[PDB]
């Protein structure tokens, strides 16, 4: 099988820094590490893990023994060299058979090599080990498996490694792991044989998106390149006057919610920070908007309703709820973009004696529609009667009494709830949050924040005819295109970051390695101030030595030189332009193709040609 | 007759998910839904080329006109290839060129320009914008008139000849007795009426230009091939601004609205939405190609006949009884003249 | 795949969960799988299509080619069509045309018609051609020079409405006998 | 051989949402999905 | 029981099939089996 | 651009009620009202 995985590997051809002992730098540890080393007998021990390597957070140890090892997670304080000094808070032990298995065959020359990976994704600590008898007189190029040794679950946090020595009276080799995709040809009998990366070379990518190991003459197309944007642009509104949230929370009298007090919210920077100030929180459910990310956006109007209810009423308050407040005093619209507020208040709403200052609604003649208030006080009628008048039976009073007093129970308590409407479409937003604004650049890739709009684009100045009300631009399909700018009163337009895509094109693998890359549909002066700045989706880093570059009519083609002969189409690259394999002492090379050998016929007034032979080809049609 | 249509190479990924780290993590969890476009996609391209290597390239050697044009009285200016023009095309083609407006060329690298639309960006940005590319085809709008030309220098000059074998010279009155011999009345007749025979020829072939400049579109073919593929780009674009059932249409916008574990949901209902609109462009694609395919089949047997010697099958080749035909290119399509 | 859904296996999912809360994922699972299948049905009717287009072009190679002689440039191979041999392969088939093309051609000269007498002369079935001095009549597609003779030519003109005409006599097997 | 066959002229609104305008507006949330199916009914027709 | 259409349940893997001996090459840290599409091919017996 | 939009629009070729002034009736608002007047 072919089988393709997306895993933590050593990228190939990848930096590997060789040490040497005769004092044991911390190396850090992310992502896992790649370990090998080459020793006779013995001259390592073990390795130790964990964050600042004291006894203020979890470490763990692998020193191996003789016969076993000593796996643990613990606390230790330190050694400075017997290993540890400190084993208090501390569990989690392990012995089992030893890491390192050494074979001589009556001779020092076989040098076994092992080869060590170790990593914590989702905590479930893996180490994987392979002992190989080749030597390491020099790291090996041949390929060398590693199979799993143990899987056990510290789950603790590991940003540090250092090792362990030994005694006597070359090694080291470490490699950091990252994110790969892998191409891995297994064996008839299960093991592995030979394996490719996925973003090392151009050939390697065909060979990977067109999974095999022999790539046969063509031209494939891999992937997409997209120019990474270099500076993040943000530009709010010219306003930094704070709201009157603080006005809006330190209220005295919010009223009941069958009356609920509204308030308005407008030339606004919005910080939450100070609601979370002055909010000992309960309930912070917010369905529109997630609450640690909502700094980041612009409304365009807020809207604070403020009202006093019962702990229970707090859950009855949300999108498509129902009971008492939900139905006749208080319904939330269904597709609700805003979020509710409440907490504690127990000394202000409560005093000795008792106080029922606030009321609500449970006798209505209908449900309420969202965000409709019906303050009024009508008796309800019941049976059929026109009653008019006192209160009493078959004839109710619309609105009780919220009787609040300091003793009762959590769930009769006095709750205070602010509830936040907001209105996140297309509009010329008022109100922002507290990020600041960066300066503007033009004529360069970047991310841009105006007034809430987020995207990527290359923006520059430009001569539409924006009338004093508008705000954005647009197509016939309706995407954004322009945003004038709020503190600048100026149109810039925006672009594509670079959106193309990269078709290598390369003869078989078993003739050569070669490879020549294609950039569709870009003027490539654009890839290549692009890829000396290094903001190039694509890492697989074709070379471009000055000869190879050819602007087409369809991209560019980089690693292949243009001879200004013409033969038959070999590899069609497109506008009338065929790359193929050729001899120089052999390169890829570009040519516009020939149609075909160039005749000229010998019409005359008399002339007339009439063949005195003739001859039988046999052809074949499939 | 058309012979090909707009290569497209639509990206799955940036189309759907533009830009997006949990949108393309959420795609991936779809299996090679978008792998198979893509090789679609790229499988109708090929095709596109291989109808136009069929239609157009029929022979393996370029022959040319001869350096004097007296062809026993026939007027061949109209058809021939003018040097005066840098684009060395036949009075008759430039009209066909001059009479088609491409929406999207694609050889255009209009990138760059975008930025400096000045006004409000048009399709072809407007597409570029979501990730909607057109390839250029492999072979251009001048080679394919130097395939014409050479195609329709080989049979003034060498009679059906040089289809079979060999190119044989042979005076082009000659030719002339020999097609009419081929449909039943003797040479004699053209020996005696060569004058009348190439004043009606001159006549004709001046008349159908003028029929050709002064009808609305007589191209409606041609034109009907681009405006359906210009629409089916247009809607495939228009789709990206419904909401498909979502809180908002902007994936940029529920991303840095919600968090992560609740904009689940709302991606989802976008990638089912896209993913659907994507997957009826491709198979209505599909479609068309494969009918561009048969029309294109049609276009080089009629060339590999009616133009590569004399056919004998009543009104395949024109209304009457079939003599010669004249190739002509026209944007993603060819002209014959029966 | 998945599918959006947390399992992928309906024997997993099944024992994992109770009904009423594995009814959502064996829904997820359904929309996705008969979408996909949907997907391969129209593909194969759209290949199966083609396939048929192409075999509908064989069957009419074979009763044209292979069963008598077509007359149709470049259909039964590239050249002057002769036969065909048919060949079977695995979903599908194979022909082998045999063609006849010319070889090796000679500028020789050439001339509508010949004025023996007052009268234009045209061959009946071939080419008016001149070695350089004497002038022949000859096939088309094979030069065989014949000695021009009233059964090689048919007589109808005047001599002088005919372009490129040439002088020489034409010869009659009935004066001499 | 055949020749033709019947020419059909679905409709969206009344085939989807029958006379429903909660169930319209749900529809036309979907963008122009269904005006592709309506293009290709009447191109089907006018070939046929 | 080989050779015969059972219900099995090794560790946790619920499937149906015929289950037979084997000349597979099963690594000793090896547990599971697949092909190329991705299906559970073989399984290593817990208690064996 | 032709862009096409669904909102409140006074109808094309629509009733509009023209008065004078030398009282003051009141009318009725609904779904928006239109208002011309040259002075
Ligand atoms: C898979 O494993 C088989 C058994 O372990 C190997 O077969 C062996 O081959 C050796 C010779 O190399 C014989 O000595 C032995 O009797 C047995 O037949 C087989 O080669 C192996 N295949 C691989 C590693 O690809
Ligand atoms: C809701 O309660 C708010 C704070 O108690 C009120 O805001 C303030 O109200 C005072 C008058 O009480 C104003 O002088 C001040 O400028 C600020 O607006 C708010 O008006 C009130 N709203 C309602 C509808 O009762
Ligand atoms: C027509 O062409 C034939 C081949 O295409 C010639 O046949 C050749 O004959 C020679 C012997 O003279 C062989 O050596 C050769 O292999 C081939 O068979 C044939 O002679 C030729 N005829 C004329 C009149 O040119
Ligand atoms: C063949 O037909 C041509 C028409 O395209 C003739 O060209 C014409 O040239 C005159 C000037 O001499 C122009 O006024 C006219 O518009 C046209 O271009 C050409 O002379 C003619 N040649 C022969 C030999 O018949
Ligand atoms: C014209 O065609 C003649 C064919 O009959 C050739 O004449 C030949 O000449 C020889 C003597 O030279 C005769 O013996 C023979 O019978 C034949 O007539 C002649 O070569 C040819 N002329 C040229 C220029 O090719
Ligand atoms: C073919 O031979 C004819 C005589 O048999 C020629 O006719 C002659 O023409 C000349 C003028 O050219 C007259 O003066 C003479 O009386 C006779 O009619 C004829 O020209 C000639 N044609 C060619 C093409 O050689
Ligand atoms: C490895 O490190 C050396 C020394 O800095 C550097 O020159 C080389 O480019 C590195 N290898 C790679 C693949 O970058
Ligand atoms: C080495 O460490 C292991 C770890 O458990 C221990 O059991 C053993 O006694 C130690 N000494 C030797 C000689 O193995
Ligand atoms: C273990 O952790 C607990 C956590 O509160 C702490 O109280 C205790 O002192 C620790 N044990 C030690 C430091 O030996
Ligand atoms: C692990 O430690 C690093 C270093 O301070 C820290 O940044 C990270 O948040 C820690 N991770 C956890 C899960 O505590
Ligand atoms: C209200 O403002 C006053 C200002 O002195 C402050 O002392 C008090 O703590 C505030 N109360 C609340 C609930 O914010
Ligand atoms: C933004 O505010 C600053 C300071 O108030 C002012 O100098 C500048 O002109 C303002 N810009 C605009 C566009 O109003
Ligand atoms: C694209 O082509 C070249 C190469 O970049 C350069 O003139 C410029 O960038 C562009 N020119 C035009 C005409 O688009
Ligand atoms: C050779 O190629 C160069 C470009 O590399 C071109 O400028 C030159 O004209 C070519 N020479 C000929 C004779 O075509
Ligand atoms: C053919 O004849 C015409 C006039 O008779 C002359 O202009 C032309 O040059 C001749 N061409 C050749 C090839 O003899
Ligand atoms: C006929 O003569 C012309 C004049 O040079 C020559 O180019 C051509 O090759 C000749 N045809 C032959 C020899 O078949
Ligand atoms: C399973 O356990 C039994 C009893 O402990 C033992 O006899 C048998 O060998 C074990 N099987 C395996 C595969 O370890
Ligand atoms: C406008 O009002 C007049 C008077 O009632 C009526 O005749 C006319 O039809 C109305 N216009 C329209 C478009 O109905």
């Amino acid at each position: 099988v072919l089988h393709l995985t997306q895993d933590l590997f050593l990228p190939f051809f990848s930096n590997v820094t060789w040490f040497h002992a005769i004092d044991n730098p911390v190396l850090p540890f992310n992502d896992g590490v790649y370990f090998a080393s080459t020793e006779k007998s013995n001259i390592i021990r073990g390795w130790i893990f964990g964050t600042t390597l004291d006894s203020k957070t979890q470490s763990l140890l692998i020193v191996n023994n003789a016969t076993n090892v000593f796996i643990k997670v613990c606390e230790f304080q330190f050694c400075n060299d017997g290993v540890y000094s400190s084993a208090n808070n501390c569990t989690f032990e392990y012995v089992s058979q030893p890491f390192l298995m050494d074979l001589e065959g009556k001779q020092g020359n076989f040098k076994n090599l092992r080869e060590f990976v170790f990593k914590n994704i989702d905590g479930y600590f893996k180490i994987y080990s392979k002992h190989t008898p080749i030597i390491g007189r020099d790291f090996p190029q041949g390929f060398s498996a590693l199979e799993p040794l143990v899987d056990l679950p510290i789950g603790i946090n590991i940003t540090r490694f250092q090792t362990l020595l030994a005694l006597n009276r070359a090694d080291y080799y470490v490699g950091y792991l990252q994110p790969r995709t892998f191409l891995l040809k297994y064996n008839e009998n299960g093991t592995i044989t030979d394996a490719v990366d996925c973003a090392l070379d151009p050939l390697s990518e065909t060979k990977c998106t067109l999974k095999s190991f022999t790539v046969e003459k063509g031209i494939y197309q891999t992937s997409n390149f997209r120019v990474q944007p270099t500076e993040s642009i943000v530009r709010f509104p010219n306003v930094t006057n704070l709201c009157p949230f603080h006005e809006v929370f330190n209220a005295t009298r919010f009223a009941s919610v069958y009356a609920w007090n509204r308030t308005r919210i407008s030339n606004c920077v919005a910080d939450y920070s100070v609601l979370y100030n002055f909010a000992p929180f309960f309930a912070f459910k917010c369905y529109g908007v997630s609450p640690t990310k909502l700094n980041d956006l612009c409304f365009t109007n807020v809207y604070a309703d403020s009202f006093v209810i019962k702990g229970n009423e707090v859950s009855q308050i949300a999108p498509g709820q129902t009971g008492n407040i939900a139905d006749y005093n208080y319904k939330l619209p269904d597709d609700f973009t805003g979020c509710v507020i409440a907490w504690n208040s127990n000394k202000l709403d409560s005093k000795h004696s008792g106080n029922y200052d606030y009321w609500y609604r449970l006798f209505r003649k209908s449900k309420l529609k969202p965000f409709e208030r019906d303050i009024s006080t009508e008796i309800y009628q019941a049976g059929n009667k026109p009653c008019k008048g006192v209160k009493g039976p078959n004839c109710y009073f619309p609105l009780q009494s919220y009787g609040f007093r300091p003793t009762y129970g959590v769930g009769h308590q006095p709750y205070r709830v602010v509830v936040l409407s907001f209105e996140l479409l297309h509009a010329p937003a008022t109100v922002c949050g507290p990020k600041k604004s960066t300066n503007l650049v033009k004529n360069k890739c970047v991310n841009f924040n105006f007034n809430g709009l987020t995207g990527t684009g290359v923006l520059t100045k430009s001569n539409k005819k924006f009338l004093p009300f508008q705000q954005f631009g647009r197509d016939i399909v309706d995407t954004t295109d322009a945003v004038r700018d709020p503190q600048t009163l100026e149109i810039l337009d925006i672009t594509p970051c670079s959106f193309g895509g990269v078709s290598v094109i390369t003869p078989g693998t078993n003739t050569s390695n070669q490879v020549a890359v294609l950039y569709q549909g870009v003027n490539c002066t654009e890839v290549s101030v692009a890829i000396h700045a290094d903001q190039l989706t694509p890492t697989w880093r074709v070379y471009s030595t000055g000869s190879n570059v050819f602007q087409t009519r369809a991209g560019c083609l980089i690693g292949a030189e243009y001879v200004n002969n013409s033969y038959e189409c070999d590899i069609p690259i497109g506008a009338g332009i065929c790359a193929s394999y050729q001899t120089q002492s052999q390169s890829i090379i570009a040519y516009t193709m020939s149609l075909g050998a160039e005749n000229s016929v010998a019409y005359s007034n008399n002339s007339i040609a009439i063949p005195t032979n003739f001859t039988i080809s046999v052809t074949t049609e499939i | 007759l058309p012979v090909s249509m707009t290569k497209t190479s639509v990206d799955c990924t940036m189309y759907i998910c533009g830009d997006s780290t949990e949108c393309s993590n959420l795609l991936l969890q779809y299996g090679s839904f978008c792998t198979q476009l893509k090789r679609a996609l790229t499988g109708i391209a090929v095709e596109q080329d291989k109808n136009t290597q069929e239609v157009f390239a029929q022979v393996k050697q370029i022959y040319k006109t001869p350096p004097i044009k007296y062809f026993g009285g026939f007027n061949f200016s109209q058809i021939l290839p003018d040097p005066s023009k840098p684009s060395k095309r036949s009075p008759i083609e430039d009209l066909l060129f001059n009479k088609v407006t491409l929406a999207d060329a694609g050889f255009i690298k209009q990138y760059g320009d975008c930025l400096g639309d000045i006004a409000a960006r048009d399709l072809i940005c407007a597409q570029k914008f979501n990730g909607l590319t057109v390839l250029p085809p492999l072979l251009t709008d001048e080679m394919i008139a130097q395939y014409t030309s050479a195609l329709l220098a080989g049979t003034i000059t060498s009679g059906w000849t040089f289809g079979a074998g060999p190119a044989l010279q042979i005076p082009f009155p000659m030719q002339m007795a020999y097609r009419f011999n081929g449909i039943g009345v003797t040479q004699n007749v053209l020996y005696e009426n060569q004058k009348l025979i190439a004043n009606q020829f001159n006549s004709a072939i001046g008349k159908i230009q003028d029929s050709l400049f002064s009808t609305p579109s007589a191209l409606g073919k041609l034109q009907d091939v681009v405006n359906h593929n210009a629409q089916a780009l247009n809607t495939l674009v228009k789709q990206l601004s419904s909401k498909f059932g979502a809180i908002s249409s902007v994936l940029n916008d529920i991303l840095s609205r919600l968090d992560p574990p609740e904009a689940e949901v709302q991606i989802d209902r976008l990638i089912t939405g896209r993913l659907q609109s994507l997957q009826t462009y491709v198979t209505q694609q599909l479609i068309r190609a494969a009918e561009i395919r048969a029309s294109a089949n049609l276009a080089a047997t009629k060339m590999s006949e009616c133009v590569l010697g004399q056919s004998k099958r009543v009104d395949f080749c024109g209304k009457g009884y079939h003599l010669m035909s004249f190739p002509q290119s026209a944007p993603h399509g060819v002209v014959f003249l029966h | 795949s998945k599918f959006g859904a947390i399992s992928s296996v309906l024997n997993d999912i099944l024992s994992r969960l109770d009904p009423p809360e594995a009814e959502v994922q064996i829904d997820r699972l359904i929309t996705g799988r008969l979408q996909s299948l949907q997907t391969y049905v129209t593909q194969q009717l759209i290949r199966a299509a083609e396939i048929r287009a192409s075999a509908n072009l064989a069957a009419t190679k074979m009763s044209e080619c292979v069963l008598g002689q077509s007359k149709r440039v470049d259909f039964c191979g590239k050249g002057y069509h002769l036969m065909s041999f048919p060949q079977s392969a695995p979903h599908g088939v194979v022909f082998l045309h045999v063609t006849y093309v010319p070889a090796q051609e000679k500028n020789f000269t050439t001339a509508p018609a010949i004025c023996h007498d007052g009268k234009a002369h045209f061959p009946r079935e071939g080419v008016f051609v001149s070695n350089g001095t004497h002038w022949f009549v000859t096939q088309r597609n094979f030069y065989e020079p014949q000695i021009i003779t009233t059964d090689n030519t048919f007589v109808s003109g005047n001599c002088d409405v005919v372009i490129g005409i040439v002088n020489n006599t034409v010869y009659d097997p009935l004066q001499l006998e």
